[PDB]
RNA sequence: ACCUGGUCUUGACAUCCACGGAAGUUUUCAGAGAUGAGAAUGUGCGAACCGUGAGACAGGUGCUGCAUGGCUGUCGUCAGCUCGUGUUGUGAAAUGUUGGGUUAAGUCCCGCAACGAGCGCAACCCUUAUCCUUUGUUGCCAGCGGUCCGGCCGGGAACUCAAAGGAGACUGCCAGUGAUAAACUGGAGGAAGGUGGGGAUGACGUCAAGUCAUCAUGGCCCUUACGACCAGGGCUACACACGUGCUACAAUGGCGCAUACAAAGAGAAGCGACCUCGCGAGAGCAAGCGGACCUCAUAAAGUGCGUCGUAGUCCGGAUUGGAGUCUGCAACUCGACUCCAUGAAGUCGGAAUCGCUAGUAAUCGUGGAUCAGAAUGCCACGGUGAAUACGUUCCCGGGCCUU
């Protein structure tokens, strides 16, 4: 049947949909290449596949919103990694071991009184 | 069809209203749909805390507007007098839309 | 250095607010204002009334009035002749019909706000400051407070040098947010200038 | 602030509504594309002939508690510095010390 | 500047005074304080007295004073140089 | 730091080559956060080098680093009395970050046209024991070697 | 709040009394205006509300922050600061609070003439990272069924999400180490591991620190004036010196075309679509929205293609001329923005000096408060996204014991 898994990064949220195939992988109604041009970005989305051994297993059904580019290709490969370990259970090990499952915390700090950023202090003059 | 929308700065209080006007509206004959919980709105302040300069010292304070959605689909005749007349608590905004 | 609001800082937590009514941005500002005005012809008038709170709502183009007070007797007068009296007043203020409910203060000893104003025409009838706090601070801590913390500010005693002092038992304390800490200020005016009155009473953590 | 300056605002408000629709009708002529050139320019120039308290923009916002011009608050009308002592008092509804 | 659609700005009380003495030979100097009114085709000759904060300044209008306003010749400050 | 709490972050591999050596040069490279457009410089360079010897991008680029790593530096010592600058040995991990900043810095001042191609000559030089970058390694081993005597403070 | 001139004296703002008058509307002249003189219309429902006349008084952003309250900065979010009883000392004082370990921590354990307690630390609060339950529109689209291919429609409650209630982390588990202690080092499981990240929270006190111009207030001072009203000017001056910023000096770029991916927020005298007109700022017409619905509102950096080819340039955009738009009684002094033309210094900055340890710095846009109009400031939001930390001798500030 349908696999699912939910993938989040930065402001980013993804919807992921595996199920058997033979490699095609679809991302908002478009192909891996036409999505991400970043190549970066394809790599990132790739890593859970080129791992398992499950590359052209598989067919990916994508939706993703909110972020940017490096965002949307890291909160994917969160949730493939989600779906393929409701694929098969025996994979969680080797997994974690790449750091994949770990859903990654790193938010943009926010800007405090005083600063001008949430660190930049206004330059200092003693006199 | 009649629209339930409720906001308070009290989600505690916002709760209770909502509570009471969908077990007041199922014993009454019609059905509900809900209650939705909009979006909460935060609106934000920042201030100078000292009567005079000492700019970098300030406080922000900030309101927040819960909101909730009822819908009475099917109204019956029984339920729709029995509804202006629940008289909320204060600081529930009610407004009735058709 | 320089303390948040004890009252302030809790108002989400233990504390409810002195205000409980709902309003969008076209009448919030006005909505304020007669609140301030109905407190400040509140507070002139009962000043004799050891008014502790006044708790103002308002449920739908009216506006409802709770006096915490611990001499009802005197806020209400004979047959409620008096409470009626206000009751004209608030609505004229408020521009809205006006309804009136008077709360009990029991044991003031406890409260802050009653607390505060004791000490503070204390002073302005010439009590030695150092007498006024000590009969406070005593008071409370025999009616079962867990802790309370007066202080007294400004030319204490006609000194020439303004100074402040302070004394505290049991326990205040202040960074546990949980705290049910009753805290309220006062002022004296006296022939030598203002002296300022803050009170802190601990009733348990919640 | 100055008692005076106080009621320099209550007279500039009560101006600016007694001539509020006098002066709007004015400026549709002025404003007027298919108008005529010269009943534009008498209208501009009647413009100049009411109370110059009569405008809007003369208006300064003031705390309605001190009379404080600066630091001014519209959804509290009042000062930065009326407003901490009401909400730390909790006479403001839902307002709270904010932290995200 | 002003916005063509509105015709320039003059001041009226200043219209009356211009008007009460081009059709007759009042060569006495106009006192005004009007510095915000565009100078118009028709007070080519006499001298209006514009106030620049503390008194009034004669200004002899010609032709090429024509759409500027009062002010810009009646200048606010008094400056002549630091240790000069 | 006082406390020594500093573990070590993990850095990705690039995408054409899978090195996490080529990696931080990009990173070394980049400016502003703008990651992308110094892997297109490093990647045109690195194919500019490719054509020009018979080696592919890796181990062209392995043979640039060999000859701008160095190998013992000199730090301060402030002791009782005055400073020498005591020669040390620099350790594996910070010869390679070394070697980059140093490319990098010497190619950034050349008067090519783009960046792309000055790295390429930089990149070739060092290959050669030519140019800045070789020379600033050159000039750390006469610095080391002048205070071979302070080799043991 | 200042200046010049024009003006008032129980008074612009209160109360009291006397007398006059409903209050209000509608116009004329003089004057820069304040104001003065009028001239019409109403006279309703005492007491409203106006005018005048007296004197108690009002009024003061006048002085003293070294008379004060309140509020704030600061050492410093540093780990400290104390008290009761007991004991020691003629006494000031000491002990506790020192010691052995340990911790981010006066954190904790052990010892101990101390035994206990308080204020601080930590915890309780907000937020962020994982999951569950409930609810399913204005938000959602997996499987369906149609389709103008637009979640567009029928539906669906799965999912993303919205917001309520729960779950979760405790050095709990394992091993070693250690004084059979506190703890530490490492491993497992887990979204998260040792205070998870960020915020709020500021002990006793210090600087007679800041504020009598937010307000309040003792005292002092002015009262036909230091009070009050008006117009114009000033706070925008300019040989110069300093602080904080913005934009640059270019090719990791400029310009042209095409083309992706955000978060957070505001709106009724408001936000304003569509359409048409304008090179443009804008104009006319006019929906929708008190909003998960409508509007602000295209994110920009990015990417693809072209071009420029190292030049004071197709870098830079200061200055100035001309012509306009919009807000507003009114842009001369002294507004913002648009168009055409002009095209300054500047080619990486002396001595010296500042910020930052990770989603940070750097860089890229977006919003909000104030506000008719008027940000390169302030407050907030996401996108991209580094380098380096061997170590604690030195510089600066601080904590503990000792001399
Ligand atoms: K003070
Ligand atoms: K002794
Ligand atoms: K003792
Ligand atoms: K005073
Ligand atoms: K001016
Ligand atoms: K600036
Ligand atoms: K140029
Ligand atoms: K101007
Ligand atoms: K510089
Ligand atoms: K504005
Ligand atoms: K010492
Ligand atoms: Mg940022
Ligand atoms: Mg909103
Ligand atoms: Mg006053
Ligand atoms: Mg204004
Ligand atoms: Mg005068
Ligand atoms: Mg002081
Ligand atoms: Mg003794
Ligand atoms: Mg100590
Ligand atoms: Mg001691
Ligand atoms: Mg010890
Ligand atoms: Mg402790
Ligand atoms: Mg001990
Ligand atoms: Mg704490
Ligand atoms: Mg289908
Ligand atoms: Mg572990
Ligand atoms: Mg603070
Ligand atoms: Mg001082
Ligand atoms: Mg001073
Ligand atoms: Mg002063
Ligand atoms: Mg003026
Ligand atoms: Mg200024
Ligand atoms: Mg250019
Ligand atoms: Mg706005
Ligand atoms: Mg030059
Ligand atoms: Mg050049
Ligand atoms: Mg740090
Ligand atoms: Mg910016
Ligand atoms: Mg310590």
């Amino acid at each position: 049947n349908q696999y699912y898994g939910t993938g989040r990064r930065k402001s980013s949220a993804a919807r992921v949909f595996i199920k058997p195939g033979n490699g095609k992988i679809v991302i908002n109604q478009r192909s891996l290449e036409q999505y991400f041009g970043r190549e970066t970005a394809r790599m990132v989305v790739r890593q859970p596949l080129e791992l398992v051994d499950m590359v052209e297993k598989l067919d990916l059904y994508i939706t993703v919103k909110g972020g940017g580019i490096s965002g949307q290709a890291g909160a994917i490969r969160h949730g493939i990694t989600r779906a393929l370990m409701e694929y098969d259970e025996s994979l969680r090990s080797e997994l974690r071991k790449a750091g994949f499952v770990t859903r990654d915390a790193r938010q943009v700090e926010r800007k405090k009184v005083g600063l001008r950023k949430a660190r930049r202090r206004p330059q200092f003059s003693k006199r | 069809r009649i629209r339930i929308r409720l906001k308070a700065f009290d989600h505690r209080l916002i709760d209770q209203a909502t509570a009471e006007i969908v077990e007041t509206a199922k014993r009454t004959g019609a059905q509900v749909r809900g209650p939705i919980p909009l979006p909460t709105r935060k609106e934000r302040f920042t201030v100078l805390i000292s009567p005079h300069v000492n700019k970098d010292a300030r406080d922000q304070y900030e309101i927040r507007t819960h909101l909730r959605l009822v819908d009475i689909v099917e109204p019956t005749e029984k339920t729709v007098d029995a509804l202006m007349r629940l008289d909320l608590a204060a600081g529930v905004d009610v407004q009735i839309s058709l | 250095g320089q303390k948040v609001h004890p009252n302030g800082i809790r108002l989400g937590i233990v504390k409810p607010w002195n205000s409980t009514w709902f309003a969008n941005t076209k009448e919030f500002a006005d909505n304020l204002d007669s609140d301030f005005k109905v407190r400040q012809y509140l507070t002139k008038e009962l000043a004799k009334a050891s008014v502790s709170r006044i708790v103002i709502e308002r449920p739908a183009k009216s506006i409802r009035v709770t006096i915490h007070t611990a001499r009802p007797g005197i806020v209400i007068g004979k047959k409620g002749e008096d409470v009626e009296k206000l009751r004209k007043v608030v609505a004229d203020i408020a521009g809205v019909p006006a309804q009136i409910n008077i709360a009990e203060v029991r044991k003031p000893e406890l409260d802050a706000k009653l607390v505060a104003d004791s000490i503070t025409s204390q002073l302005e009838r010439r009590v030695m400051f150092r007498r006024a706090m000590k009969r406070a601070v005593q008071n409370a801590m025999r009616l079962g407070a867990k802790g309370i913390k007066v202080e007294v500010s400004g030319r204490l005693g006609g000194a020439e040098i303004a100074r402040t002092e302070w004394y505290r038992e049991g326990r205040v304390p202040l960074h546990t947010l949980r705290a049910d800490i009753d805290y309220n200020t006062s002022e004296a005016h006296t022939t030598y200038g203002v002296i300022g009155v803050k009170v802190w009473i601990f009733k348990g953590e919640i | 602030a100055k008692q005076s300056m106080k009621a320099r605002e209550v007279k500039r408000v009560a101006l600016a509504d007694k001539y509020f629709a006098k002066r709007a009708e004015l400026k549709a002529i002025i404003s007027d594309v298919n108008a005529s050139d010269e009943d534009r320019w008498n209208a501009v120039l009647k413009l100049q002939t009411l109370p110059r308290d009569s405008s809007p923009s003369r208006q300064r916002n003031r705390c309605r508690q001190t009379g404080r011009p600066h630091g001014f608050l519209r959804k509290f009308g009042l000062s930065r510095i009326k407003v901490r002592e009401a909400a730390m008092r909790g006479e403001i509804p839902g307002l709270k010390k904010a932290s995200w | 500047p002003r916005s063509l659609k509105k015709g320039p700005f003059i001041d009226l009380h200043l219209l009356k005074k211009v008007e009460k003495a081009v059709e007759s030979g009042d060569k006495k100097p106009l006192r005004t304080w009007s510095r915000r009114s565009t100078i118009f085709p028709n007070m080519i000759g006499l001298t209006i007295a514009v106030h620049n904060g503390r008194q009034h300044v004669p200004v002899f209008v010609t032709d090429e004073m024509v759409g500027h306003k009062l002010g810009e010749f009646a200048p606010t400050r008094t400056y002549r140089g630091h240790a000069a | 730091p006082r406390r020594r709490v500093i573990g070590q972050r993990k850095i990705l591999p690039d995408p054409k080559f899978g090195s996490e050596l080529l990696a931080k040069f990009v990173n070394i490279l980049m400016v502003d956060g703008k990651k992308s457009t110094a892997e297109s410089i490093v990647y045109s360079a690195l194919e500019t080098l490719a054509q020009r010897s018979g080696k592919s991008e890796l181990e062209a680029f392995e043979v640039a680093l060999e000859n701008v790593r160095p190998t013992v530096e000199v730090k301060s010592r402030r002791v009782g009395g005055s400073t020498y600058q005591v020669p040390v040995e620099v350790r594996p991990v910070r010869r390679n970050a070394l070697a980059m900043r140093w490319i990098v810095e010497a190619a950034r001042k050349r008067g090519d046209k783009s960046m792309a191609l000055r790295l390429a000559n930089e990149l070739s030089d060092a290959a050669e024991n030519k140019g800045t970058a070789v020379k600033k390694r050159e000039d750390v081993h006469r610095m080391a070697e002048a205070n071979k005597a302070f080799a043991h403070y």
